[PDB]
RNA sequence: GUUUUCGUUGUUUUUU
């Protein structure tokens, strides 16, 4: 079942995940009482500019008061403004606007929103199953250190560049503790005359 | 506490990009050379071109966080059409005889140019401007 | 290994927008806030709590 | 698997059935197998005779 | 962890050390990173995935 | 397949109309009408009939071990 | 679309934001509007999200004192006096609003102003809303037409300059060969072809036009962005050059031997709206597949770059001394950046 | 004050005309009958035997999803105000389908007429199945191949559309003021006028057509407010409408409570 | 596996209040309630009804946190009336606005129909 | 001065509507392929069976490969097969055909729409956006959560993905026909 | 019984 942060895309390239869920009375409605599934960001279309997905909604707001599968095959002769004129027809405003009324206080919302059906399609990304947090875990056998990957309780790859950002930052304590604590960290006993570890150690 | 007291006639106005407000500009039926430059919620008070209107630059209508206007509270703003506050944001201290008192009304600007004395009474900071038709 | 190597006390995990939340907190899940953890020393202040 | 060495890997891998495209696309794939020992871009540009 | 808890804030790449950011943990529901809008901008991210 | 319980739009009792939709289909009728014929006034709850897709019609073609 | 001068909110929505505002101080000024009716301007409430003591004067392009057009910009002691804030002066730019609280206030109290202008905005577009639609996207057929004679002039040109070329009448540039004279002069002209629709375009674009309303807000898309999508996209230009003729002699099997007209050779003679042609569609799949393998390309060598560079100079600090030396003590420089 | 013309009514839809009333008023009312008007649905489902092709979580949410007729739901107390372990009627009506196909080529359809309401505290009449009505056979829950069983029961509890829109009194209201725009409450988008390019609406012929002499008063508010409503067939139009209206007046009502309860 | 609850979002735990009221004196006569539990359907209300009454000076409300169903309400009354005592006039006034709504749109249904 | 044929495995080729290239009628800038083989092949028979290979063997539709591709001049859409001789905003370009008065296309593509591939038969007019974008649609298809199978639940796989309702999009391309999406939507 | 026990090579595809 959906959830914050899930991972959606359109059928042009429109791609993000969930940033909140709301319910049907916070959300405002239209002068019919009715409102969307799901809201997106304006900010996509001067950056992504994806004029077929306004086609393609225009097009399934048609096709779903005149109840028929509508066509979009590319390299057609198809026109935006009979469209339009159709949605007139439709009883409905031809370039797709419609007063919202603030769902908190039902007040009208000053712009008529473009407010109609598209479709969608589910990615296999979800916010769950990347969630991992990890204090202490099975280390490798070899490198006595936190092992990698999801699956098997991985530890954070921690990147040179971040060492050396943290180094540009003063954080000297805290790279050591990363490195000694949430890290490999033995205590060995070394000689003063060869300075090697060749030294038989027995602490008890 | 009227500092000031004046009627102008209104030769030019214009709304341009905003629909809202109109700037306008008229010259003093009391005294020439006196110009006032208002920008105004034209359909809360709606002038035109020629029209006479009352203004009154008071320093004080009280004759602290804003309420709910009570009428017990008596203000010369009742005595007018249109009544807008702000704040004097440059006392044109220039011209032998033109003090432009620069008001700025919450973003509503405003241009009163005229006499060295007849506006050296407006280097305040605060500003009501009081108008009837 | 050595200059590259995995450490504890750490999560990775989606973002997400919160407009009503201050800029220099992030909005943690009660999963990455709970498996990690700080080691308090138990103090004359802190005892209680 | 003794010559392990010089031997092309990818040319056969597993059918993925996650949705239906996942097989019939995957079923139409063409490969070029140059490596990357060089770059270059011309492996990977769109060119007018692919039209 | 708690609320408020400063924490390094790490995202892959990391060009400029402004990619390293102490925020805040605010314990609050939903696995995702909660963040500000603003903050967003110096890690030239997004919140899809 | 099979058609939702609740409109998922709108909210609206729609899930005793479909074998009522083939009904209509087979004279050789147009959608729309059909559509409103079946009570489908808002264009959500008229698309989603309209576009639905069932599916267990080859999944129970299938003969099952029981 | 807040601090504009004609912005008007009613003592409810006051007080709302007030108590939304975090540097409020339960006390609201006086309207500027009061009779017949009070009434309040974004600027004030601007002024109460801003705790006091900043002051901001910037004329703007040469604007007056009476400031007609809103533009300018003076804030005194967290009021605005006149000006419409924009992004030059509250993004990242240096002198502004930012750099000034960093450099008066800190970055404490930088934190404290994001949080109030964030909250009151989301109240205040949560109560008003703002949207595109594909009317927005459009303008009138006047301008329209502008752009498909601009279009038709600039073919015009590139086929005089065909003609020229042709028949080497096309002088000679200087350190530009004839051939490639004709390509690039050509590229010049058919980029001219869609910046001037683009402007027409853009001269359409209405007040309540979002479109136009998106670019002066700033928080995306830009000038080019709308002359692609409203005028035209324009020639698809690869590493600074044009669609060249892929197969023998011609770009594409619909087009001829030597087919030195702009359709041939990747000039996309249509907008975004109006949807393109399948063999222009396949020069933008050009350019379109140009900029992704650059950037995939681009990753890898800016990658070892800066490996390599972190590790060319990772000990050069400043001791208390003052000089930088390296780990050998040796100073490179007596004092950081001279001073 | 609060004055009403109700233009038209019926079972499920009415048309309704609120005038003298609060826009703040009204939408609360709005989103009252919208999500805090109780009704009945599936809330726990036990599968003890199923044959068919088809998951059981998904023909439990579809159940879930089934309106009951409830116009009784407010008798019916709450799964955590009730104080009995598990589940009694009082809290809790039982339905239950079994259903079987044998014909091996052909398919048994099973509709909401197979889930019978087994229980129901007496009276209490929820639990029942909604459906178009009588000769439309129900619901249909499943398709049935040759030897596949539907055994189910199922527990439904008191709930609102505030917890889910399985429970949900109505699929979406309708609200409207202000025919034409006369308040300015919206810009009349345009490209090239604003007034032909935006219809008139269906109560445009109910309040005036403004008077273009007639300079806006910028202190009207509005007044006449225009309402249409829904229901599923779970509840009634005037039952949703008057359950939204008196369970306002209860949490309000608790709001005082607890104000003098603070003090 | 993190998102909250939704009974939650009506139903009172053992330690925080329905409304909890602390006294506001930032401007004098003003307090702030903290309504848990509560959303925008009453809190709008409350606050129109409250702007519609004179003693009432100051009067606003925010839902801190849209993830979370409950808001805050300051409320800053003239010098007579306290805020809490316009809380509950308001209150008993919509009370009677709703019994008004019920009787009418109750007898036109029944003369309706 | 040359000449070539090609006979080995692996070249590619594309059924190309035939223009009558030899100047010698009117179906020169016309189809050999008419109303009569579109009505043939609607019978799914022949007349006195018409298949496809009856069309390709027919010589009013062809197989060619790029090598062939770059000697031949072929049409783009029905509307330029005979060389031609206003001021709408809703239209795509043909060539221009201003100094080129003349123009004898060898051939026609069935559609140009057929340039696409099995993935861009589904989107929505992929011709009103970015080229990136359509690639990250054409990337972004084959991982979409979806119905694979019908017998999905006979199959013991790592990892299966069935929605709950299916639904067939608003916006159809015509291939999208052929590719049955309405049926494995 | 406090505590308490999995890994790698190679291969493919991937992820802003
Ligand atoms: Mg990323
Ligand atoms: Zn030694
Ligand atoms: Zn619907
Ligand atoms: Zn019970």
């Amino acid at each position: 079942v959906p959830q914050i942060g899930d991972k959606f895309a359109s059928r042009h390239g429109q791609k993000g995940t969930i940033g909140v869920t709301y319910r049907h009375e916070d959300m405002p409605f239209s002068a019919e009482g009715i409102v969307p599934d799901l809201i997106i960001n304006p900010h996509a279309i001067p950056s992504r500019m994806t004029v077929a997905h306004l086609i393609e909604c225009l097009l399934s707001k048609v096709g779903s008061i005149r109840g028929y599968e509508g066509d979009a095959t590319p390299f057609t002769d198809l026109t935006v403004d009979a469209v339009s004129n159709l949605l007139r027809d439709n009883g409905y405003q031809s370039r797709g606007f419609e007063v919202m009324y603030n769902g908190h206080t039902g007040k009208k919302l000053m712009a008529q929103v473009f407010f109609g059906p598209t479709y969608y399609q589910r990615l296999r990304h979800m916010v769950d199953d990347k969630i991992h947090a990890r204090a202490r875990g099975p280390v490798q056998v070899l490198t006595r250190q936190p092992v990698e990957g999801r699956s098997r309780d991985g530890g954070l790859r921690f990147g040179e560049m971040e060492r050396d950002c943290m180094i540009a930052h003063g954080a000297a304590g805290f790279l050591k503790e990363r490195l000694m604590e949430a890290s490999d960290a033995f205590r060995v006993h070394v000689c003063g005359i060869c300075g090697l570890m060749s030294v038989i150690a027995n602490l008890k | 506490s009227a500092l000031f007291d004046d009627i102008f006639t209104v030769q030019t106005v214009d709304n341009g990009r905003y629909n809202k407000v109109s700037r306008i500009i008229g010259i003093s039926t009391t005294n020439s050379a006196i110009k006032l430059t208002l920008d105004i919620n034209n359909e809360m008070f709606p002038v035109s071109q020629d029209d006479s209107l009352t203004v009154t630059l008071a320093n004080s209508l009280s004759l602290k966080s804003w309420r709910p206007p009570k009428p017990t509270d008596k203000s010369l703003a009742d005595d007018y059409d249109y009544v807008m506050f702000g704040t004097v944001y440059k006392f044109e201290e220039g011209d032998e005889d033109k003090i432009k008192v620069y008001v700025s009304f919450g973003g509503l600007l405003m241009c009163l140019e005229g006499g060295y004395k007849s506006l050296a009474s407006l280097k305040q900071d605060n500003l009501y401007i009081l108008i009837r038709r | 290994n050595l200059m590259g190597k995995r450490v504890d006390f750490s999560a990775r995990t989606v973002i997400s927008g919160d407009p009503n939340l201050e800029l220099d907190q992030v909005g943690v899940p009660i999963s990455i806030a709970k498996t990690l953890s700080y080691p308090e020393t138990v103090t004359q202040y802190n005892i209680h709590r | 698997q003794k010559k392990a060495m010089s031997s092309r890997a990818g040319v056969s891998q597993v059918l993925n059935r996650y949705t239906y495209s996942s097989t019939l696309s995957h079923l139409r794939r063409t490969n070029t197998p140059i490596g990357r020992d060089g770059k270059l871009a011309k492996p990977r540009q769109l060119h007018n005779t692919h039209w | 962890l708690m609320d408020d808890d400063p924490v390094l804030f790490n995202r892959q790449p990391s060009l400029h050390k402004m990619s390293m950011m102490a925020h805040r943990v605010k314990v609050m529901p939903y696995s995702t990173f909660r963040l500000n809008l603003s903050v967003t901008s110096p890690y030239n991210a997004d919140f899809d995935g | 397949m099979i058609i939702p319980v609740r409109c998922f739009s709108c909210g609206k009792v729609v899930g005793d109309k479909w074998d009522a939709y083939l009904r209509l289909l087979e004279e050789g009728k147009q959608e729309g009408d059909a559509l409103d014929e079946l009570k489908l006034k808002r264009y959500c709850c008229r698309r989603m009939v309209l576009t639905h897709v069932d599916l267990i019609e080859k999944f129970l073609r299938y003969n099952p071990l029981e | 679309k807040m601090t504009l001068r004609d912005t008007f909110i009613e003592y409810e929505q006051v007080m709302n934001m007030l108590f939304w505002v975090p540097s409020w101080d339960g006390v609201v000024p006086q309207p500027a509007i009061l009779k017949p009716k009070p009434l309040w301007t974004g600027k004030q409430l601007l002024s109460i999200a801003i705790p006091s003591g900043i002051h901001l004067q910037r004329t703007d392009g040469g604007n007056s004192l009476l400031s007609p057009k809103d533009n300018g910009m003076l804030i005194v002691d967290g009021k605005v006096m006149f000006g419409v804030v924009d992004k030059k002066t509250v993004g990242s730019g240096g002198g502004g609003l930012i750099h000034t609280v960093m450099r008066e206030k800190g970055p404490k109290i930088c934190a404290e102003l994001f949080g109030n202008i964030q909250k009151v905005v989301n109240y205040w577009l949560l109560h008003n809303g703002f949207s595109i639609g594909i009317g927005d996207a459009i303008a009138d057929a006047s301008t329209m037409k502008e752009i498909t004679h601009a279009i038709s002039s600039a073919k015009e040109q590139v086929q005089e300059i065909i003609y020229k070329a042709q028949h080497n009448e096309l002088e000679l540039k200087p350190g530009m060969t004839l051939r490639e004279s004709f390509e690039g002069e050509v590229s010049r002209t058919l980029n001219d072809a869609r910046d001037s629709a683009g402007r027409s375009a853009e001269m359409n674009l209405k007040d309540l036009n979002n479109v136009k309303q998106m670019v002066s807000a700033g928080s995306k898309g830009s000038f080019i962005n709308i002359a692609q999508m409203s005028a035209c996209v324009g020639q698809q230009m690869v590493e600074g050059k044009r669609i060249a003729f892929g197969f023998a002699d011609r770009s594409l099997p619909h087009f001829t031997k030597d087919d030195f007209s702009p359709e041939s050779k990747g000039f996309v003679e249509n907008s975004y709206l109006r949807g393109l042609t399948p063999q222009e569609f396949f020069f933008h799949a050009m350019a379109g597949r140009e900029g992704l393998i650059d950037t995939a390309v681009k990753t890898a060598e800016t990658g070892y770059i800066q490996r390599r560079l972190v590790k060319a100079l990772e000990d050069i600090m400043v001791h208390y001394d003052g000089t930088t030396r390296n780990s050998l003590g040796d100073i490179i420089q007596f004092l950081y950046g001279e001073d | 004050e609060p004055k009403v013309n109700i233009i038209n009514a019926q079972d499920d839809e009415v048309e309704l005309m609120l005038s003298d009333v609060n826009l703040s008023l009204a939408n609360s009312l709005r989103r009252t009958m919208l999500a805090e008007v109780p009704t009945l649905a599936i809330d726990l489902v036990e599968i003890k035997m199923n044959t068919s092709v088809l998951a059981d979580e998904f023909i439990s949410h579809r159940l879930g999803l089934i309106p009951l007729v409830s116009e009784d739901v407010e008798e019916m107390k709450y799964s955590r105000d009730c104080t009995c372990e598990d589940y009694c009627d009082e809290c809790s009506v039982v339905l239950e389908l079994s259903a079987r196909h044998e014909g091996e080529e052909g398919t048994t359809d099973v509709y909401s007429s197979s889930l019978i309401k087994v229980s129901g505290p007496g009276n209490l009449n929820v639990g029942e199945p909604v459906r178009r009505d009588d000769y439309d056979q129900g619901i249909l829950l499943c398709k049935l191949r040759n030897h596949q069983e539907l055994n189910i029961r199922c527990i439904a509890k008191k709930g609102i559309a505030k917890e889910h829109a399985k429970w949900s009194p109505c699929s979406a209201i309708a609200f409207e003021y202000d025919p034409h725009n006369k308040l300015k409450h919206t810009d009349f988008w345009f490209e090239v006028d604003a007034k032909k390019e935006w219809p008139d609406s269906k109560y445009a012929t109910w309040e005036e057509p403004p008077k273009p002499g007639e300079v806006f008063d910028y202190k009207a508010k509005p007044n006449r407010f225009y309402m249409t409503v829904e229901t599923t067939g779970s509840l009634k139009a005037n039952q949703v409408f008057s359950r939204g209206i008196k369970t306002l007046q209860e949490k309000l009502a608790n709001v005082l409570f607890e104000l003098e309860n603070s003090r | 596996m993190n998102a909250p609850d939704r009974f939650e979002l009506f139903i009172l735990p053992d330690d925080v209040p329905k409304l909890k009221i602390t006294p506001d004196s930032r401007v004098p006569n003003c307090i702030i309630i903290k309504f848990e539990r509560e959303d925008h359907t009453l809190a709008n209300l409350l606050r129109e009804e409250l702007a519609l009454y004179p003693d009432v000076t100051f009067v606003a409300y925010k839902v801190e946190h849209p993830l979370f169903a409950n808001f805050v309400m300051r409320l800053q009354t003239e010098e007579g009336t306290r805020p809490k005592q316009a809380l509950e006039r308001a209150c008993a006034s919509i009370i009677n606005k709703l019994k008004t709504l019920d009787h009418k749109f109750n007898e036109e249904w029944n003369i309706k129909n | 001065r040359e000449f070539k044929i090609f006979t080995d495995v692996g070249r590619v080729y594309r059924p190309l509507f035939i223009v009558e290239d030899d100047e010698s009628k009117d179906n020169k800038g016309e189809l050999r392929i008419t109303k009569e083989h579109i009505r043939k092949i609607q019978q799914g028979y022949d007349d006195d069976v018409y298949g496809w290979s009856s069309l390709v063997t027919s010589g009013v539709i062809e197989y060619v490969d790029g090598e062939e591709e770059e000697t031949i001049m072929i049409a783009m859409t029905p509307e330029d097969l005979q060389t031609r001789s206003l001021n709408d905003t809703a239209k795509r370009i043909k060539p221009e055909m201003s100094t080129s008065s003349h123009h004898t296309f060898t051939h026609c593509e069935i559609h140009p729409s057929m340039i696409l591939g099995v993935a861009a038969s589904i989107i929505p007019f992929p011709d009103h956006n970015q080229s990136p974008r359509n690639t990250y649609q054409s990337a972004m298809g084959k991982q979409a959560m979806g119905v694979f199978l019908t017998n999905y639940n006979v199959r013991m796989d790592t990892m299966a993905n069935i929605l709950y309702y299916p639904q067939k999009p608003l916006a159809k391309t015509q291939a999208m026909e052929y590719l049955k999406f309405r049926e494995l939507p």
